[PDB]
């Protein structure tokens, strides 16, 4: 789909971040509020049957 | 296809909304109650035929309703004209797109119906039927032309294409391989039914209605109706011709800022007039701001809109200036007494610390008055050397300047008398230079005052350079271009004592800022009090009372009482000395005394006495360009902590809010730009606050929102600054990766003076403001009219490209967005010419049209891009007495490779000036004067150039001090834009070389003989090129089109469409009126038929003589039809020969081919045909043309020839070629070779053709 | 942390260099579920062949015979179904009218008129007298052209013929 | 090769800036 | 500035439009001055009024005898459409139904609308008056 630039802070320090396994997009989609900055219009999916 | 179908499904799921409640809808129930409709039961195929024939009858009635007898509708709904149309018949054939949409829908419907009619006749099985309905809904777009009529229908095709894909492969596993047939037409059927659901009511509405500044004007009309309708009839008959006269006068007086007042007017109608003026004023102000904000973002508009909007905002800025001057005259002086006394005594202490001697008045004869007056007159005639046609008020100015030349001592007496006496001056006019981003004023001064001010400017700068008034940190200087200033600033950053050692918590601070409203906040009384310390009091009163004069714009007059007049000559002094007073306020007297050093031994720019006084203070680098300051600090740990404590004492930050609002460079990546650690942000806030505390806000003001702070620490890897249009990032070698040493452009390698090892790297980029200014210049070039020639546009483009590249030499290669913008603007400039040639867009167009130099008839375009010369465009040809010889000779070279970089030029300049110093020292001791023999090895090498040493005006140009800031301030005096504001050719020399570009351009385009094949030169009958000349900078558009006609009118340029001219055989590809107007003038009065009949009569006179040598008994000139000379489908014989007894004939061979073996088929009749050709660049080979026309005309049942043995002679007039192909009898071939040579050398009709070509091209020798 | 009727390959998604996502390991669903439309025998060929081992390990000793008998009944139904072969492996007495129509479709021939007779499949399958066959064998025509295959039975049924074909295809 | 000036991004590998730049000799 | 048709020096007439499928240019600047116009320097400026844009065009017996026949084909107290229903009920009588439909269409084509909902007695009163 077509779409509906951040400085270095104290918060996004990569020296504080442990890079062990690469985080993908389906992690952001399955859990929309844990890994997302500005999660505006997401919808909560079904968990499990 | 899966992903796009899922995209459409997600869009239909997201855009779904519940339908609105309504009454239940029944069209057929209302149709049933009407007695005009009946109901029955029919088969599907019969009603499917009835619907399509009723639709055919409806479209036939709609065609013959407008009496269109020339349009035929096929039974498959194909609409075709029966003949070639005319102008009015194309006007009367303009239907809506709904007509052709209904046409294609009924075509689709008839295909769907007849597919089943093909089935129920027993022709195909249902297994073959279900495939046929599957092909239709999948390939609507290939079987119908309905896709050209609705563009949104492109959504409906590809969806039906994507459903075409899936099912196929889901069908094609197992024993099924490939081949036609699935038979699952429902998926394509539903989509077109849903399409018809939306297309139905629009077509119904079309058939229904077929078969059956202004807003302000309306507002003014409503206001006038509200005024006039209230008054009764005896007042209606009076105020209709009473109000409208002063109604425009009140608006004009508002526009001229005149207070509107008239006696005898009642108060409610006066309030109504005030409300009218206020509403129209709000509308006009919003319209002006809206039209400025439209054209700021690059939206195209007519030039008259810009010309009106410039005047609108000129009037609004004049009303704002008259408001702020009245606010100063009402509010009094904004400066307090204590601040004025403080800066006054500060200037006193600085002039006492330097022991400055004031500049006196020139008493009677300074013995340099003549040189300064001549330099002032040359600067005044510097602007008027551009054009040779001037206005009358400028002719008076040049007359006064020439009278100042003829009698210089009287001019000096008038200048000195106006200095000692005159204090009142004439009014200064104001205009605005129309930059698209930033409005800038240009002032107009009386010339008699202007000569005096220019001599004052020269005298003041010449005295200020001698008395050492300005410290070397005040920039720009006469000896340094601003990129050399950037390089010396980087070397000054590098050469500090341990500037990169941050093991103990040291910090680097790079501040850059601009003095906000420097020119508008100078009090004239304070200026006079600070000016009386350095010059004579009469000179100071002259400089002060000049600024108190009335500024005029065409209706508006206002006196000046606050702020200096920047358009004056001597005002460039007023900018530079007063900013030195700012040096006393920001830097402090102790640190400025340490930087300037003793008056008996002054220090150099960015140099000091020792290392102790250099590093004894944190304020250790300082520079100021005209309004922008650039300061560099070195901090330890404890000083930085105490400064942050002093900042947070008065301005605490409990929530760390100083991070938001920090200015940071967005052109660099995040690992490249400044990392916003909290200590560094607090240190930058503390630095800017400590600098801001030293300046009184009534004197000058700096702002955080226009400033920038870069902090280097343990947590920041790199330093940043913007200066002189350059973005600069400094990065250490020791804080980065290993030795690798990859050579890149835009990278300055920084080394130490002492150890001479590499310590840091400087990275250069072009800032955003220069690219936006360049795009503004591109848009100003794109505002050329249609009557403007192409060469003027190309010259403006070349001027802008040189003015970009020769300033930004090394930094263009580093940035990639500017490299993309150059190519994009180059394609826009080329497209501007391609549209000006023909309205239809060509498929291809050669670059050799553009990049041919002006000497060869081209445009002389510069190149910044990757342009390739394709093969079969570098082949050329020549004809001589043995036949036709062909020859074969790649990328266009660019500009950036033909310009030296900055760093190598600086190293070369230092080396050649050191060698010149040593050779001068050896020349003085040996009693030797330096000549061209000792300086021919370093020619055109160095900044400034060595060429300035051998000029005739050494004693004249040696007295011109302070020329660079005057050259920069020329933009406030002359209305034209000023490229190369940073240089002057008489002082610094020429800094580039552009003859190698023209040499490699001629070499790379296949040579002169390779270029001249495109140029119609061989039709002009000049044997050489070097003896020719053009009739006289610019070429007209018709001459350019007629010159480049062999390479424009080609088959591969305008593909498909071709026509033929009536009286000639000239084929035009597309249509070009600017070439047709030349082809009619050259080929007028049946010149094609005259040339053809002249060649026929000349060849008949050749065959008339020498009769017995060829055994000819009768020569016959055939009755040539007058349309034969240009008809090219078929031809006929022109000259017939009767053999006396018998002749032998050979096989058909070329005119230059001598391998002739004759056969036994003896014939008596022989025929000769003459064919003329007008060729182009890809098709002008006359030999294969003659062979193809002979094999065409002798092998068809359409051409008529009395004999099977003959020859076809083909002549190309566009290149003056001639050849022959066919049968030959003995003795005929050398005779016809010499005869055609004599014809091509001496035909008077060809001479008339060639002299008309030379008259049209205006090319002589 | 810091017009074009086709679809372009740059519009594609799932170009991900992950070992988990390229081989997504689709399900087979207890060896009982089938993906719709893709051929069932081909799906039984492309299976993992793991759950069949779990069957033949965990079925009862009589249930292997039950599975074999059920497969024999299924093969009996398949043999009753196929009894739809190709005409190259069938005889003449068993060749039904659908098979003759597919045989006419294979050689791109079509006929107008009522009750068109059967064409010739081969010279060993033809119905000509043997002396004419011997003459044709001596002339060298190994395989008949389709214009022969259709016009010879119609020519022997004394009917008027319109042959639409070009010269050089064996009309003579 | 339908005209179409191309961008110089990435199209310089062995080409420097000072190369193919020549100076003039002193006239007379 | 604009050029007239007199400063062209050598226009001629339009002999033939095409030959061999190739369109022939009529050697005069009349159609170029109808489509656009010229300046003093010889450039061309084209008119641009093409609102609809037309995307296909861019690239190329007596009435008394009728009443007597209808009263012959009707039974009393029966409508014409009811007679169509009965005589169409292959039908029983194709030819008389064909004649009735033909007379009805010849009456419709003369402007008499709504003849299907017409009894025999009203048509007899129409034939009388």
């Amino acid at each position: 789909f077509e779409p509906l630039d951040e400085d270095w802070n104290e918060f996004n320090d990569i020296n504080k971040i442990i890079i062990r396994q690469p985080i993908r997009t389906e992690y952001k989609i399955a859990f929309p509020y844990l890994y997302n900055n500005l999660p505006h219009h997401v919808h909560l999916t079904w968990y499990h049957t | 296809s899966y992903q796009k179908l899922l995209k459409y499904y997600v869009l239909n799921a997201l855009k779904h909304r519940p339908p609105k409640a309504q009454k239940k809808r029944y069209l057929f129930r209302s149709f049933k109650a009407t007695k005009f409709f009946q109901s029955t039961k029919l088969d599907w195929v019969e009603v499917g035929l009835q619907v399509c024939r009723q639709g055919y009858n409806m479209l036939n009635l709609l065609i013959h309703r407008k009496n269109l007898n020339y349009l035929h509708l096929d039974y498959n709904f194909n609409l075709k004209p029966v003949k070639t149309l005319t102008t009015k018949e194309r006007k009367k054939s303009r239907f809506g797109n709904a007509f052709h949409l209904c046409r294609e829908v009924l075509r689709l419907t008839k295909l769907v119906v007849d597919s089943h009619v093909q089935y129920r006749l027993g022709n195909v099985d249902a297994f073959q039927l279900a495939d046929g309905l599957q092909y239709i809904f999948a390939h609507v777009g290939q079987l119908t032309g309905m896709y050209r009529y609705k563009y949104k229908l492109m959504r409906q095709i590809r969806m039906c294409k994507d459903l075409k894909h899936l099912i196929y492969y889901r069908f094609n596993t197992g024993p099924v391989g490939k081949g036609p047939g699935c038979g699952f037409w429902a998926a394509g059927w539903r989509v077109w039914l849903f399409f018809m659901r939306g297309i139905t009511p629009l077509l119904e509405r079309w058939l229904g209605n077929l078969l059956a500044s202004h807003f302000d004007l309306e507002l003014r009309a409503a206001v006038m109706h509200d005024i006039l309708d209230m008054m009764p009839e005896g007042i209606k008959q009076n105020k209709a011709r009473t109000i409208l006269q002063h109604l425009s006068e009140a608006w004009r007086c508002w526009k001229a800022n005149i207070p509107w007042k008239v006696p005898g007017l009642p108060t409610p109608i006066e309030n109504m007039i005030l409300r009218y003026v206020k509403a129209k004023a709000d509308w006009w102000t919003n319209t002006a701001h809206y039209n400025r904000e439209r054209i700021r973002r690059g939206a195209t508009v007519d030039k008259t809109v810009c010309k009106k909007n410039l005047g609108r905002l000129t009037r609004l800025y004049l009303k704002a200036e008259q408001e702020r001057q009245h606010n100063y005259l009402k509010d009094g002086p904004y400066i307090t007494a204590e601040e004025a006394v403080a800066v006054y005594t500060t200037t006193v202490h600085w002039l006492e610390s330097r022991r400055f001697s004031p500049i006196p008045f020139p008493p009677l004869s300074y013995k340099h008055d003549t040189k300064l007056l001549i330099l002032a007159l040359e600067r005044l005639k510097e602007a008027y050397s551009v054009k040779s046609r001037l206005n009358q008020s400028q002719r008076e100015e040049l007359g006064l300047i020439e009278q100042a030349y003829d009698n210089p001592h009287e001019a000096l007496s008038r200048i000195k008398r106006h200095l000692l006496t005159q204090r009142a001056f004439k009014e200064v006019g104001i205009e605005f230079m129309d930059l698209y981003s930033h409005l800038v004023p240009v002032y107009d001064v009386e010339p008699l005052e202007k000569i005096t001010d220019a001599y004052l400017d020269q005298y003041l700068w010449y005295e200020a350079d001698k008395r050492r008034l300005f410290p070397p940190w005040i920039k720009p200087a006469d000896t340094e271009p601003p990129p050399l200033l950037v390089y010396k600033w980087c070397q000054g950053i590098n050469n500090l004592q341990d500037v990169w050692e941050t093991s103990e918590g040291e910090c680097n601070v790079m501040l850059e800022s601009r003095f906000e409203k420097m020119y508008e906040k100078i009090d004239l009384t304070l200026l006079n009090r600070l000016l009386r310390l350095i010059v004579d009091h009469n000179i100071a009163d002259y400089m002060t009372a000049k600024n108190n004069v009335v500024i005029n714009y065409k209706d508006m007059n206002h006196t000046n009482s606050y702020g200096i007049i920047r358009g004056l000559q001597f005002a460039s002094f007023i900018v530079q000395y007063y900013g030195l007073v700012m040096d006393l306020l920001v830097l402090g007297l102790h640190r400025a005394s340490e930087m300037a050093g003793p008056p008996q031994m002054p220090n150099d720019f960015l140099s000091f006495q020792d290392i102790a006084t250099e590093a004894a203070h944190p304020i250790r680098l300082f520079c100021r360009y005209i309004d922008r300051i650039h300061i560099f600090f070195r901090f330890t740990a404890d000083e930085a902590r105490d400064l942050i404590q002093r900042y947070l004492t008065e301005h605490p930050d409990p929530n760390n809010e100083n991070i938001v609002g920090y200015n940071n460079k967005k052109c660099w990546p995040r690992d490249a730009r400044m990392r916003l650690m909290k200590h560094d942000v607090n240190l930058g806030r503390a630095v800017f606050w400590d600098i801001k505390n030293r300046l009184p806000r009534s004197v000058t003001t700096v702002q955080w929102e226009n400033s920038f702070v870069s902090v280097y620490s343990k947590d920041n890897p790199n330093l940043l600054f913007n200066m002189c249009g350059f973005e600069c990032r400094i990065l250490p070698k020791c804080r980065t990766s290993y030795e690798e040493f990859t050579h890149k452009d835009g990278v300055w390698n920084l080394q130490n003076e002492v150890t001479k090892e590499r310590t840091a790297q400087c990275f250069l980029r072009v800032d955003d403001e220069s690219m936006q200014r360049f795009h503004n210049r591109v848009r100003q070039i794109l505002m050329a009219s249609g009557s403007t020639t192409f060469t003027k546009i190309v010259n403006k483009w070349n001027t802008a490209l040189i003015g970009l590249m020769t300033y930004f030499r090394e930094a263009v290669v580093n940035t990639q967005e500017l490299l993309d913008l150059l190519v994009k603007c180059e394609n826009k400039i080329q497209t501007r010419i391609k549209i000006g040639l023909n309205s239809k867009m060509p498929s291809r167009f050669p670059p050799v049209v553009f990049y041919t130099p002006k000497e060869l008839g081209g445009l002389g375009m510069l190149s910044m891009g990757h342009v390739l010369i394709p093969q079969s465009d570098l082949r050329w040809s020549k004809q001589t007495d043995v036949g036709i010889t062909h020859f074969r000779s790649q990328l266009i070279p660019n500009l950036y490779r033909y310009i030296q970089p900055w760093e190598s030029e600086f190293i070369d300049s230092q080396r050649v000036w050191a060698e010149y110093a040593l050779k001068r020292q050896e020349a003085i001791a040996q009693n030797r004067r330096l000549t061209l023999e000792d300086l021919e090895d370093s020619w055109d090498r160095g900044i400034p150039r060595i060429n300035t040493l051998f000029q005739k005006d050494r004693h004249t140009l040696a007295y011109d001090k302070g020329w660079r800031v005057r050259t920069d301030f020329k933009q406030y005096q002359v209305l034209k834009q000023n490229p190369f504001w940073w240089t002057h050719q008489r002082h610094d020399g020429k800094l580039w070389n552009l003859n190698n570009y023209r040499t490699d351009m001629i070499q790379a385009l296949g040579g002169v003989e390779g270029i001249l094949e495109h140029t119609l030169f061989k039709g002009t009958y000049f044997p050489t090129w070097e003896g020719l000349f053009w009739e006289k900078n610019q070429i007209p558009n018709r001459r350019f089109t007629l010159w480049w006609s062999p390479t424009i009118n080609r088959a591969n340029v305008y593909v498909g469409f071709q026509v033929q001219l009536d009286l000639t055989g000239i084929f035009m590809h597309g249509k070009i009126p600017t070439l047709k107007i030349s082809l009619i003038q050259i080929f007028r009065a049946h010149l094609w038929q005259k040339i053809h009949e002249s060649i026929v009569m000349d060849l008949c006179q050749v065959f008339d003589q020498e009769l017995d040598a060829l055994e000819i008994e009768t020569v016959q000139k055939e009755t040539i039809h007058p349309r034969k000379s240009y008809k090219m489908n078929s031809s006929c014989a022109d000259i017939l020969l009767f053999a006396s007894y018998k002749w032998n004939v050979s096989r058909p061979s070329l005119l230059a081919d001598s391998k002739d073996v004759m056969d036994s088929t003896t014939t008596q009749k022989y025929w000769i045909d003459i064919q003329l050709r007008w060729g182009d660049y890809d098709s002008h080979d006359i030999e294969r043309y003659a062979r193809a026309k002979f094999l065409d005309y002798t092998t068809d049942n359409m051409s008529i020839y009395p004999s099977p043995t003959g020859v076809l002679i083909a002549i190309d007039l566009a290149y003056n070629l001639h050849s022959a192909y066919g049968n030959w009898f003995p003795g005929s071939k050398p005779l016809i070779q010499q005869a055609m040579a004599k014809i091509m050398k001496a035909n008077p009709a060809l001479y008339v053709l060639r002299e008309r070509i030379r008259k049209g091209l205006q090319l002589y020798s | 942390y810091l017009f074009v009727f086709e679809w372009d390959a740059s519009e594609d998604t799932s170009i991900d260099y992950n070992p988990l996502y390229k081989e997504r390991h689709q399900v087979q669903l207890l060896g009982r579920g089938f993906i719709a439309g893709i051929d069932l025998k081909q799906q039984k060929r492309e299976q993992s062949r793991f759950y069949g081992d779990l069957m033949e390990k965990r079925r009862t000793l009589e249930e292997k015979e039950q599975e074999e008998a059920r497969l024999r009944k299924l093969r009996k139904k398949e043999a009753k179904q196929r009894w739809d072969r190709h005409w190259s492996q069938k005889k003449l007495d068993e060749m039904t009218d659908r098979d003759w129509r597919i045989f006419r479709e294979d050689y791109s021939i079509t006929t107008k008129g009522g009750k068109i007779p059967n064409p010739i499949r081969s010279w060993k399958d033809s119905s000509l007298p043997p002396h004419i066959l011997e003459v044709i064998d001596k002339c060298g025509y190994k395989e008949p052209t389709p214009i022969q295959r259709q016009a010879i039975p119609i020519g022997l049924q004394n009917r008027d013929i319109i042959g639409v074909a070009e010269t050089g295809s064996g009309k003579t | 090769p339908t005209g179409e000036v191309l961008s110089l991004v990435g199209k310089l590998e062995g080409t420097r800036m000072g190369d193919k730049a020549q100076r003039t000799k002193p006239q007379m | 500035d604009i050029l007239a048709s007199e400063d062209v020096e050598g226009q001629e007439a339009a002999t033939l439009p095409s030959e061999g499928g190739v369109r022939i240019t009529p050697f005069n600047l009349q159609e170029e001055m109808e489509e656009g116009h010229f300046d003093a320097d010889g450039n061309y400026f084209l008119n641009r009024d093409a609102q609809i844009r037309d995307s296909w065009l861019d690239n190329i017996m007596s009435a008394q005898a009728l009443l007597e026949g209808l009263l012959e084909l009707l039974l009393p107290r029966e409508t014409v459409a009811g007679a169509l229903r009965r005589l169409g009920a292959q039908p029983s009588s194709p030819q008389r139904l064909d004649r009735l439909s033909g007379l009805a269409d010849q009456m419709v084509a003369r402007g008499n609308l709504g003849v299907y909902q017409e009894t025999r007695e009203r048509l007899a009163m129409r034939l009388k008056g």
